[PDB]
This record gives C-alpha cells, sequence and structure tokens, in this order.
C-alpha cells in the first residue's frame, strides 16, 4: 500500500501449512470413531 | 441359550480362577468407561 523471491517463499509457507493440517485431519478422524460402533472403529 | 456366557473371547485362557468374580468386575468397568467417551 507504501509503493506503488518474497511470493515463493509466502506460497512454500502455505504448502507447508497445507501439509500440517493434513495429518491434523487424519488424526481427528481416528479419535471420533473411537468416541462412537465396532464397524465405526 | 449356551450363545450368551462368561470368559467368551477365548475359551479357558489364562486359567484365572478369581477372574470369575473380577474380569466380571473389570468387564463393566471397562464397558462402563466406552459410555462415558460416547457422552
Amino acid at each position: 500500500k507504501g509503493k506503488t523471491s518474497d511470493a515463493q517463499i509466502f506460497g512454500k509457507f502455505d504448502t507447508f501449512v497445507r501439509r500440517l493440517q493434513k495429518l491434523i485431519e487424519i488424526f481427528s478422524n481416528i479419535q471420533q470413531f473411537n468416541a462412537l460402533l465396532e464397524g465405526m472403529d | 441359550s449356551p450363545n450368551l456366557c462368561k470368559s467368551g473371547p477365548e475359551i479357558k485362557q489364562t486359567e484365572d480362577k478369581k477372574a470369575m468374580e473380577e474380569f466380571k468386575n473389570v468387564k463393566i468397568e471397562d464397558y462402563e468407561r466406552e459410555k462415558m467417551e460416547n457422552l
């Protein structure tokens, strides 16, 4: 907004944040089945 | 019917005499915990 290499790093940071969320989701799927149901487990 | 019984998972396994008045005490606790995770 002030002024009328850094983007590829922000993209590699967004990809790193995306991969970390995918591992978190597979985790939460395993815990939800434990809470449930033999077929669900 | 004999389909229902006690120490069912494996027949004459571990050879526990105590189990018949304790493994019963344990299995309802193990089942009781399961309902506490559900709610």
